[PDB]
């Protein structure tokens, strides 16, 4: 028997590099059509013997989150619960504080998943290696660039026995190329070392990477399982769009009924495009690669959508072009209006480039990135929005370029 | 044995030079860019070369016929009346290449490298399959088309015309040998051969790859002109060191035409080629610049990494840097500093430009 | 018998003034200690024979608005009523739509006041000219600089007959030196042109400046009246500081008890400084010119404040320097923390001042303006906030320069 613990964040800890959504929680942000933690929940429900799924995080229980829990529980036939910390206790502090709720039932092992990662989730492969060796900590690891590795947590391992010999967390200097991917497997013995860390804090909040992993590294307690598949972190808006592209390319192997087919009678589709069933798209519209449409969206006659994400209830009128942009829910784009952004992306010459995320200001200059439209933003007719972040409930009247519109 | 040379496009290339003379005719180390390729084709031994040109020119036909009996090899050209892409030249010249069954070279107009053609035709005969492609390892492969290959046989497992994901390091060098069976594959409607037929041929496996040895460079960019000339000067110094002039006042790889006259105590830096009929006065320091024919530079001027057009008069005490291209008949006034200024032809300049911009 | 109609905007007109405005509507923002429309209400109540004051807007009624109405009724011994439009009807459609509520009691004339303007309000002198002429439209106007006049409505007048020869609204090129102040005086016959515009729109929104004032001009309907007193418009968050400086310099002739005396036992005070009676100020602090302190504000021991508005409930710890900034409701400033901004005001007469733009960014970099701190912002100790805008309920950890913290 296994359960799985998903570490959804809190509202302050998100501190978005570009705010993908001002009004909905980050873990409920729809990446490639479904919410961000629904990918974790589905990949955990595929694993045999999964009894329960817990979400630990200090969001207050607004009705969107509880409504998502209502939907997911009856969708996957698993009990999905939300355990709220009383205060921000850090990455591993919330695991130790709720040890009675996780340990109840005596699971054989339990997964810990970061909410913000977008990955393959090879949980069965990690489970086979864990059933082979039964070691307390198992870490997913990926290969990264020498420059990009300073943003993640670097792992130096023994290559033969696959055991961590050294761990360091966002180092100033280059240490190793393998990076922690935020997916772990915890044996029930592994809540015993966490407790030890708690006593040293009395002489509350336990950071799992800095206090547990970076201290016990090399002592035979932490083992890394290397992996191959797709991995990205959903930190910013551009990385959310790139993660949505990764999931839409992954959908061909698992859910071919999710991607829109070519459909010569209906709207044109090139590349991988998710369209919701409730959304009504006009047949003259053509939707370019890596485009997600939400529920209740009325994409008009002649719209071009490329590399975008349209949240639920947005309406785009005739002849509009939307490139590299996140359209908030309920937002209206007038006719002949163009919403454009700049795809920072990842380097095409680098062998293992991991698409870094930057927090809105390079060196005191606003940098071009994905255009964000807030909820219920009315873009008027025949107007251009370029590289902009528009706050919610705002109706524009003129064209804006490289600006945060308050 | 036949050979095709792929010319056309009319733009996006070294534009201030291309406005007065076509792209294959502009000089590159005292020789036109097409003339290097057809001289290498003469070294390969092909009897007949056809070139597809997208717009007819008087002086190009002039130059190619007057060269064409000096070469002693007839070279014909085919005019397309719509730009049918890069594939359309194959289908339009189909029967002219298809009356006999002998594999033919297809060469891009802008590629300049060591020409391996005699070894490559024996590679093409040995591997026995349909299409052969030269490939080269480059540092920035996003701009060019990227192939993956095999270990020993050299079969191309996959060809992508624009990578954007890093599938490989090696790129299309741009030198094709095509069998007559590939001519019937492509239709007369405008297509792109680098994008369309090489990808289906890759998953068939008729395509094969061959590694070029040295110093390949594309001369389409106006910036890449200078570093391609810089690389070619070093490679020609390794092959024929006598041809480069050696003097007390010139340093580095300098290639001076016999008709060029240079003053004294002027310091010509490395990787400088002077055209025929140029006149340099005293006290001009020139580094990494090419100087085309008939152009006179006045005294006491500094020029780094510049392209001087034909019949171009440059004033005294003029500083030019950052890939500034001068065109047809430009008269720069004295004591002017040009940083990054590409100049439209038949225009004289009175204001020194701080920032790089196109001066019309 | 006269009444006054104060056109307050709705929630969409306050989005330009959005960072400060989340807590309270833009008309209820405390400029120089009292709410923004309270200056208009007080200057109308100082006029003899004012029967009633009506506020026309499309704000929904909440506790700030109706609490303000219940306070102002008993303060000025006048009925202050709020009429709510069903939709945004424009500047003049709200005046025409409530014409029975306006003409109830048959007033001789009624004033019409934009809510965003900070002015002298010389309503008595306009009344003495109006009793001389008895004409349908009277417009307060003022001279402005030649480059600043293009953003306001320009009035070309005849100097001998005091009549609008021509009216152009926000022109592309120079038309006239006098600008419209946004304070008008309406005869009861002035609702006869508006009605005609309504009929023309059917064969229900009427803009007063673009429809009525432009077509009616030059035909004997509209007359000008020029003031030389202080005038500014509060359209953005950093313009409230300049309008507060104008009101604090106006306060000497009207309310000498509102400005704080020097008080050599108490805190040193230079320039014009408003301090609320509930506010606790330490005697070591010095308050520079043009400074307003809200109710329940604790100012620490040694604090410098110059050209800054400290809203109510805010807390400044000791040894801090606050220049050119607006400290929101309940915001906390840690010790030795500097919060700085650069001076920028509409200043229509002046040529140096940057004129109105919704943009806020010139070329990917924030323009130097007034630093805004939203509601409940916790600034830590020994940290610099320079030229920066902080969104509400955001705690900062390090020093931010020239950024918008989202
Ligand atoms: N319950 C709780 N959860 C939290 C808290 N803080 C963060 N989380 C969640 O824990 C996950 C990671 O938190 P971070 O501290 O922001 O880590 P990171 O900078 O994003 O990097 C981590 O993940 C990378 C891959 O995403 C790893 O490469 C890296 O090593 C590190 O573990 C996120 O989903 C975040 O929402 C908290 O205080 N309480
Ligand atoms: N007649 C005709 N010729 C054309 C046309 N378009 C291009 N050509 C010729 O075809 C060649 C390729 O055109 P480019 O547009 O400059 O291609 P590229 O971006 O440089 O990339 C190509 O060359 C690279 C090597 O230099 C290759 O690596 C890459 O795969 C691709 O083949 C040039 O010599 C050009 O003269 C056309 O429409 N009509
Ligand atoms: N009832 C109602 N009131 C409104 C509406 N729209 C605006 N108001 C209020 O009407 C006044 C001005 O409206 P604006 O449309 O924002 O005009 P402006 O850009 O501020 O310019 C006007 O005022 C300037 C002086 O402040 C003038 O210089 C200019 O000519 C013009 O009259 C403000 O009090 C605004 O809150 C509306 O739809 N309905």
């Amino acid at each position: 028997m296994l359960k799985a613990v998903i570490l959804i964040g809190g509202p302050q800890k998100g501190t978005r590099f570009r705010p993908l959504s001002f009004e909905v929680p980050k873990p409920l942000f729809p990446v490639a059509g479904v919410p961000m933690i629904q990918h974790h929940i589905e990949a955990c429900a595929q694993v045999p013997g999964m009894q329960e799924i817990l979400l630990i995080g200090f969001y207050q229980p607004d009705e969107p989150l509880t409504q998502f829990l209502e939907a997911a529980q009856q969708e996957f036939n698993l009990p999905v619960r939300y355990l709220q910390e009383f205060a921000p206790l850090g990455t591993g502090g919330g695991l130790y504080h709720f040890r009675d709720q996780i340990l109840a039932g005596s699971p054989e092992a339990f997964f810990v998943l970061n909410a913000d990662v977008c990955s393959d989730f090879p949980l069965s492969a990690m489970l086979e290696a864990h059933r082979r060796q039964r070691h307390p900590f198992l870490l997913l690891g990926t290969t990264a660039n020498r420059t990009q590795s300073l943003n993640y947590g670097c792992i130096v391992e023994n290559p033969q026995t696959h055991e961590v010999l050294h761990y360091v967390e966002k180092p100033s200097t280059f240490i190793s190329d393998i990076i922690n991917c935020g997916i772990y497997l915890f044996s029930p013995e592994a809540l015993k070392p966490l407790r030890d860390v708690f006593q040293r804090n009395q002489q509350g909040t336990i950071r799992l990477e800095q206090d547990v992993f970076s201290a016990l590294a090399g002592q035979g307690q932490i083992y890394v399982h290397l992996t191959d598949g797709i991995w990205s972190q959903i930190k910013s808006a551009g990385s959310a769009l790139y993660a949505s592209r990764l999931y839409l390319s992954r959908y061909q192997d698992t859910h071919p009924e999710r991607l829109a087919k070519h459909t010569p009678g209906g709207p044109w589709i090139r590349g991988n495009v998710y369209i919701h069933p409730t959304a009504k798209v006009a047949p003259s519209a053509v939707l370019g690669p890596n485009v997600s449409i939400g529920k209740g969206v009325t994409v008009g006659e002649g719209v071009r959508l490329r590399e975008s994400i349209v949240l639920h209830g947005a309406t785009l009128q005739e002849h509009t072009c939307v490139l590299h942009s996140i359209v908030g829910w309920g937002s209206t784009v007038g006719r002949w209006a163009r919403v454009e952004g700049t795809p920072s992306d990842p380097n095409p010459n680098d062998p293992r480039a991991r698409m870094d995320s930057e927090s809105l200001f390079k060196d005191g200059k606003l940098l071009p990135a994905i255009t964000i439209l807030g909820c219920r933003v009315r873009i008027p007719a025949e107007v251009l929005i370029l590289n902009s972040i528009v706050l919610p409930h705002k109706e524009l009247s003129r064209s804006f370029t490289n600006q945060i519109i308050l | 044995m036949k050979a095709l040379i792929l010319v056309g496009g009319y733009g996006t290339r070294l534009r201030p030079l291309t406005l007065s003379t076509p792209k294959p005719l502009v000089d590159f180390c005292n020789k036109p860019i097409l003339l290097h390729q057809v001289e290498a084709l003469a070294a390969a031994g092909v009897d007949h070369v056809i070139l597809a040109v997208s717009y007819m020119s008087q002086v190009l036909e002039k130059e190619m016929k007057a060269q064409e009996q000096r070469l002693g090899i007839r070279i014909s050209m085919s005019h397309e009346e719509e730009p049918l892409g890069t594939a359309g030249p194959l289908a339009l010249a189909r029967d002219l290449l298809s009356e006999t069954a002998d594999p033919f070279f297809v060469l891009n107009s802008d590629v300049i490298c060591d020409f391996p053609f005699q070894a490559m035709v024996q590679f093409h005969r040995h591997h026995g399959q349909e299409g052969s492609i030269l490939v080269t390892k480059v540092e920035e492969p996003s701009k060019y088309g990227v192939v993956v290959c095999e270990a020993d046989t050299g079969r191309i497992h996959r060809f992508v015309e624009k990578p954007q994901v890093f599938v490989s390091n090696k790129i299309n060098a741009g030198m094709y040998i095509l069998s007559p069976a590939v001519l019937q594959r492509i239709q007369l409607q405008p297509t792109s051969i680098e994008k369309e037929v090489f990808p289906i041929m890759a998953k068939e496996g008729q395509l094969y790859a061959m590694e070029l040895q040295g110093f390949w460079m594309d001369i389409g960019q106006p910036k890449d002109f200078l570093t391609g000339m810089c690389l070619f000067l070093q490679s020609l110094r390794q092959k024929q060191p006598e041809r480069l002039c050696s003097g007390p006042g010139i340093v580095g790889n300098v290639l001076v035409d016999p008709s060029a006259r240079i003053g004294q105590n002027c310091s010509i830096g490395p990787n400088v080629s002077l055209g025929p009929g140029v006149v340099v006065e005293d006290g001009v320091c020139i580094r990494r610049c090419t100087v085309l024919r008939d152009a006179r530079i006045r005294s006491h001027s500094w020029l780094e990494s510049c392209i001087v057009g034909w019949r171009c008069r440059v004033g005294q005490w003029v500083r030019m840097e950052n890939v500034t291209v001068l065109g047809e008949d430009v008269i720069v006034n004295d004591e002017l500093y040009l940083n990054g200024a590409s100049v439209l032809p038949h225009k004289s300049i009175g204001e020194s430009v701080p920032e790089p911009r196109i001066i019309m």
